[PDB]
DNA sequence: TGGGGGGGCCTCT
DNA sequence: AGGCCCCCCCA
């Protein structure tokens, strides 16, 4: 119901950097945004 | 007690973010597939990942 | 011991 | 969204 991820300081700076830098309101839309321009990636483990 | 916070760009922002029921899903799918303990490595993972389209901005 | 993770819930903007 | 509490596991 309330899905949360715990994250370590040196990866919250780097995470909310990338949201920054998208320009996006949510953390949640950077989530997305970094798995869908990761999927040859993700998808050849 | 326990470290919450962390200070970025614009302010301060909390280490614990939520997601999306959808979301959820696919990260923790993404998750699965690393094997990661923790999290953060997986979201390390992705960033590293994507840099290129990071890197374009 | 200290520090990590998630669940479950509340209360505010 | 921030905050609290709890409980479990690891280091």
């Amino acid at each position: 119901r309330d899905r949360r991820v715990r994250l370590s300081a040196h990866t919250a700076i780097q995470f909310y950097d990338v949201q920054d830098r998208l320009g996006y309101d949510r953390p949640s839309k950077a989530v997305d945004w970094l798995i869908k321009k990761a999927k040859t990636a993700i998808d050849k483990l | 007690d326990r470290h919450s916070k962390v200070f970025t760009s614009k302010g301060p922002r909390d280490r614990r973010v939520r997601l999306s029921a959808h979301t959820a899903i696919q990260f923790y799918d993404v998750q699965d597939r690393l094997g990661y303990d923790r999290p953060s490595k997986a979201v390390d993972w992705l960033i590293k990942k994507a840099k290129t389209a990071i890197d374009k901005l």
